RNA sequence: CAGAUACCGUCGUAGUUCCGACCAUAAACGAUGCCGACCGGCGAUGCGGCGGCGUUAUUCCCAUGACCCGCCGGGCAGCUUCCGGGAAACCAAAGUCUUUGGGUUCCGGGGGGAGUAUGGUUGCAAAGCUGAAACUUAAAGGAAUUUGGCGAAGGGCACCACC
RNA sequence: AGGUCUCGUAGACCGUGCACCAUGAGCACGAAUCCU
């Protein structure tokens, strides 16, 4: 795996973690 | 594919360098010489040697080759580079000389020689080729 | 080298220099050759000194007569321009000639039959014969060279500036070099003209060989 | 050795200090997390009680099972 | 080489070049001891006097040893002062 | 077991016209016969092996093994050398190694530490030798300290005859060939370092080949 | 003008290894192998195995 | 920008020494170079040196011979006492038989042996061997 | 590791050049990096020029040429046999190939 | 194609373009920080200046535009090198280095975890900067020589290959 | 007035993509010195 797509899946999981942060206060 | 190996070429080389006077362009005659002068274990190799000596005789008869040093053609080079001619082509009555070289010969140890003839200088120094 | 009032040119050596065209050089220069060259004239040909080259022939002659064994001077020419004058020089002075295809094992390979290691190494062109100098580097061997203005100066000890392109200039200066060697040796006189011919050192194309054969007897 | 001046030494102190904090043995030897993660608490030996025995397997070049206890 | 008594400790002293004045190693085979001749003062012939010169391998590989030998012979008195 | 020389230097040595290898190193003639040094150094020259190392080359069918041996020779009050030879079998490997070691030996100088009494014990000055990545530095030491280093330049300095030295190293000294060549560079550079002892202009004696080239040309052709 | 000795068997281990020591000139192919080369093959009875000798 | 004059002068003469030149053109003419080269002459390392003076920073012409190995400059100007000079000549000087460490003092500029004889220390300047 | 002293292009003190496209494909390639070919061509080759010659109105009528400039990417250059790889020691030769005919 | 929401072909929303308000990310790479001193050559190139034969704006003159022969200073670069350095590829700097010190800013200590969680901070949003620990592993990596395998290329060969 | 100007005739650089083409169970490897 190259670094670009693991950075992309990091961005996706960080986005969904921020969504669960805003929906789980 | 009929090419000669190194053994037959070296054998023909040494027997054509050491024996030349008792030879000839006829295949059978120098084949019998190859019988007489050299102990050969085979006969096909004998035919190979005799044919190659015949071919090298046809190569010698048009000019010298760079594999042998035969005494009949030897000392022809020595006579040809050992002659002396009458004129040396250097003690001429005319020597053609540039003005800057005249200024050089003015300053060495002479002032003017009686075999000294000058040219005019050139009009343009376009000497180097156009490359870019 | 010129310290005496006998060891100069009288009238004729500069005449032979003018006849052979030894004063004409190449267009490009070297960074070590500005002191051996007078100036630069028109049409891009460097004009060289003659006193300096005379001093270089005197120094090289002193180096040759310095050793006592005449067989310990190896003189090498691979180019065809001066390959015969090397043989005549070795015939006149007893030197060891190499003419054409200097094999890379004469100085450093011991098991070969052609194993030579003399006092003196004399060569005709450092530009063309870049090969024997690098092999003679590994033995304590000095180098006498016949240098042009475009020739690189490397593993050199005495650089004689000359015109090593025309065969007449080269054969003339080998004839003068042999003349100085026999003068300091004492075989020939210093004032009596011993000149057998200078034509014995000149090389020429085989077309002119055939032309001279048909023109002469 | 980069800074060569007669009155620059606090810069060298701060540089050596930060570059010492960028270590590994000095990082573990001067933090409470590395000492508190040690189950011994910086002790040579410790006592305990055994609950059950667990048989763990070895690594793939050397195939065996090693007898161990859970303390 | 000497001591408080006075004997020379070193087995030999290595040569230095007369132009370079740096020492030459034991395995520097490019360093040479070139020898020139001296001429008689009236007749112009060899007599037997030698002027041995030495040059290092670094300048010889550089190729500027020829002017060094020229300067050495000028200081010796071989090459003409006009030149 | 007689000797037939192939060089003119070997012939002049066999004509007993060389007293010692001192003037041979002084004029720096190339030594290319191993039997000349054997003729010079007799019972005082002994050796010991350093390492036998396997070197393998992969070909079409299997692997091709080839063994290289490092040996260090040396007389215990002077000249030492190092020789490496690589071959298939170990016997001609060690034979070519000791022969090539006898081909390349160098003279050394020993100096004093502060005061000048008796015979020397240590290097005259700080010399450094580099090859590959290894840094080898030899520093003079007082009398009676002894050679302190890594064990194999320690035993090489024991072959050197040097009694005391202070040594420091940098990099991978595990490569014993590179380490041995680096410390040989450090030892062999003891003449290529100008000191105030040799500041007079040296007198030039005649070359030995210049001295006996008449005998050589009357002996051989 | 040339000889060799070829040995094989169980030497200093459990795997079979062969050692050959050549010196000089030796001819493989053709008729002149018949009246110039003499070959002897023998079995050596050691303790750990049987060893072979090849001499030409 | 030119900061230390003696460092540039010693670097230039050291480079021309290792290359093999005989005549060296040192760009500035500060008097510390003059004192350093007088120490070098009376030590016997180099020969004669010239000085070209004008209405600006003139040049230095130094005649070289093959008797100098390396001259260096310690920067910045460290303070060396008489009790600590032996550690400096241990970690800096190549041998105890030769090599000299110049230093500036209140009684002038000289090598280390004159400083030990006259019992005075000062700041460091450089070294040569 | 480093393969060339340059980087397959002609940018030394510039930083950016205007990119162009290819001819065989449509790959966007910078100008100094792209291999460019400019071959002079005829409309008809040496078999049809005679049938132009005697079957024409005007005698000695000189035939016009085909001047077109081609720019290739390096992949389609090597694949269509425009440039060929050489050895590492023989890579350092900037002269064009000789034109015997 | 077995499967093709991929390679290919036809349409095609946002975007690609300009104005204005924003984020400050790249293989933003000469993967080589800034200033200054020193140590070899050669041949062209761009600017400004200097000297000199001749040709041309048609035949005489002046300096000019265009040249040719050379020089100076700055700049992009090129070839060879036993200066020197390095693990080597290579570098006229990546040199002047155990013989280690010209002045100065930032930055890295095996490989993952991880540029991750948390804390701070800026933004409309996307996100940017600062930034761990626990735990696991004896390897992860750089240069280069030799057989290997290329749906890589050049010369040939084989009725155990083809026509 | 003569009535085929002379000297040898690489005189082939016509062309560009090219169908679909995946995977391989681990056990099975050893490093050296000289004479009597
Ligand atoms: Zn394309």
């Amino acid at each position: 795996m190259r670094a670009k797509w693991r950075k992309k899946r990091m961005r996706r999981l960080k986005r969904k973690r921020r969504k669960m942060r805003q929906r789980s206060k | 594919g009929r090419v000669r190996t190194k053994t037959v070429k070296k054998a023909a080389r040494v027997i054509i360098e050491k024996y030349y006077t008792r030879l000839g362009n006829d295949f059978h005659t120098n084949k019998r010489v190859c019988e007489e002068i050299a102990i050969i274990p085979s006969k096909k190799l004998r035919n190979k040697i005799a044919g190659y000596v015949t071919h090298l005789m046809k190569r010698i008869q048009r000019g010298p080759v760079r594999g042998i040093s035969i005494k009949l053609q030897e000392e022809e080079r020595e006579r040809r580079d050992n002659y002396v001619p009458e004129v040396s082509a250097l003690d001429q009555e005319i020597i053609e000389v540039d003005p800057d070289t005249k200024e050089m010969l003015k300053l060495l140890d002479f002032g003017s020689l009686s075999n000294l003839q000058v040219t005019q200088p050139t009009v343009g120094m376009n000497f180097k080729t156009p490359r870019g | 080298s010129g310290a005496l009032d006998v060891l100069q040119m009288k009238e004729e050596d500069v005449l032979k220099f003018l006849a052979a065209g030894t004063h004409l050089g190449g267009t490009n220069l070297d960074f070590q050759m500005e002191q051996y060259i007078y100036k630069r004239k028109s049409d891009g040909i460097y004009i060289i000194n003659l006193k300096r080259t005379w001093e270089k022939l005197l120094l090289a002659a002193r180096a040759i007569v310095a050793i006592e064994n005449p067989a310990d001077v190896s003189v090498i020419s691979s180019r065809n321009t001066g390959q015969r004058a090397v043989l005549k020089f070795a015939a006149a002075t007893g030197a060891t000639p190499i003419a054409g295809r200097f094999t890379p094992g004469t100085f450093t390979n011991q098991i070969q039959t052609a194993f030579r290691e003399p006092r003196l190494l004399v060569v005709t062109d450092p530009r063309a014969d870049h090969q024997p100098l690098t092999e003679a580097s590994y033995v304590n061997l000095p180098t006498i060279a016949l240098c042009n203005t475009d020739s690189p100066l490397r593993y050199v000890d005495i650089a004689i500036p000359c015109n090593n392109k025309g065969a007449h200039s080269v054969g003339l200066m080998w004839w003068m070099l042999a003349r100085e060697v026999l003068r300091m040796r004492g075989t020939i006189s210093r004032e009596h003209p011993w000149e057998v011919m200078p034509d014995l050192y000149f090389y020429r194309d085989p077309e002119e060989i055939e032309k001279e054969e048909q023109a002469a007897a | 050795g980069k800074c060569r001046g007669l009155r620059t030494a606090r810069k060298l102190r701060s540089h050596r200090r930060d570059q010492k904090w960028h270590d590994k043995q000095y990082k573990k030897a001067h933090l409470g997390t590395a000492l508190k993660a040690n189950p011994f608490g910086g002790a040579s030996h410790a006592k305990g009680i055994v609950l059950e025995k667990v048989g763990v397997e070895a690594k793939q070049p050397n195939s065996a099972i090693r007898k161990c206890v859970r303390v | 080489m000497q001591n408080d008594a006075g004997e020379f400790v070193d087995l030999y002293v290595p040569r230095k070049c007369s132009a370079s004045n740096r020492i030459i190693g034991a395995k520097d085979h490019a360093s040479i001891q070139m020898n020139v001749a001296e001429v008689d003062k009236v007749t112009g012939r060899f007599n037997g006097q030698f002027k041995t010169y030495a040059i290092c391998g670094a300048i010889r590989r550089m190729g500027e040893s020829d002017d060094s030998i020229l300067r050495l012979a000028k200081a010796d008195g071989i090459v003409s002062k006009n030149f | 077991k007689e000797w037939l020389p192939v060089t003119k230097l070997g012939r002049l040595v066999k004509d007993m016209k060389i007293k010692s290898l001192e003037e041979i190193y002084l004029f720096s003639l190339p030594i290319k016969e191993s039997e000349i040094i054997d003729f010079f150094l007799g019972a005082s020259l002994k050796d010991e092996v350093l390492k036998i190392m396997p070197v393998q080359k992969q070909t079409r069918a299997g692997q091709r093994t080839r063994f290289k041996a490092f040996v260090a020779i040396g007389d215990y009050n002077g000249h030492v050398g190092l020789g490496v030879k690589c071959s298939k079998e170990v016997a001609t490997a060690i034979r070519g190694a000791i022969i090539l070691a006898k081909l390349s030996i160098v003279p050394v100088r020993r100096g004093y530490w502060g005061n000048k009494i008796g015979k020397p014990h240590t290097v005259p000055c700080k010399v450094t030798g580099r090859c590959g990545s290894v840094l080898v530095r030899l520093i003079p030491a007082p009398r009676g300290t002894g050679i302190v280093s890594a064990p194999v330049p320690k035993k090489l300095l024991m072959m050197a005859g040097i009694d005391d030295c202070y040594t420091s190293a940098r990099g991978c000294t595990a490569t014993l060939g590179n380490f041995a060549k680096a410390t040989f560079d450090a030892i062999s550079k003891t003449y290529s370092y100008l000191t105030p002892d040799l500041w007079k202009e040296t007198v030039f004696t005649k070359s030995p080949y210049q001295e006996f080239t008449d005998h050589l040309v009357k002996t051989h052709t | 003008k040339g000889c060799e000795v070829v040995v094989s068997g169980k030497l200093r281990g459990q795997r079979a290894k062969s050692m050959k020591f050549v010196d000089g000139l030796m001819i493989h192919s053709g008729d002149p192998v018949n009246y110039y080369v003499d070959t002897a093959v023998r079995h050596v009875l050691l303790r750990q195995g049987v060893l072979g000798i090849k001499v030409k | 920008v030119r900061m230390n004059v003696l460092a540039d002068a010693l670097k230039s003469i050291n480079n021309a020494e290792k290359r093999g030149k005989r005549q060296v053109l040192i760009r500035p003419c500060s008097k510390v170079i003059v004192r350093f080269l007088t120490v070098m002459m009376k030590h016997g390392y180099i020969g004669e040196f010239e000085i070209i003076d004008d209405h600006r920073a003139g040049k230095i012409v130094v005649n070289l011979t093959g008797r100098l190995n390396k001259c260096g400059v310690i920067s910045p100007r460290f303070d060396v006492q008489l009790k600590d000079l032996e550690k400096w000549q241990n970690n800096l000087l190549p041998s105890r038989q030769f090599g000299f460490i110049v230093l500036t003092t209140s009684a002038g500029i000289m090598d280390h042996e004159e400083a030990r004889r006259k019992h005075t220390g000062g700041k460091i300047l450089g070294f040569f061997f | 590791t480093k393969k060339r002293r340059n980087n397959g292009r002609a940018k030394k003190g510039r930083g950016h050049v205007q990119p162009i496209r290819c001819t065989n494909c449509a790959r966007c390639v910078p100008k100094d990096k792209a291999i460019k070919k400019f071959v002079i061509r005829n409309i008809v080759e040496a078999a049809a020029v005679r049938d132009i010659s005697e079957a024409s109105v005007f005698d000695a009528y000189v035939l016009p040429k085909l001047y077109v400039k081609l720019h290739y990417c390096v992949s389609c250059a090597i694949h269509s046999k425009v440039v060929r790889n050489r050895s590492r020691e023989a890579r350092k030769d900037r002269t064009p190939p000789p034109r015997f005919r």
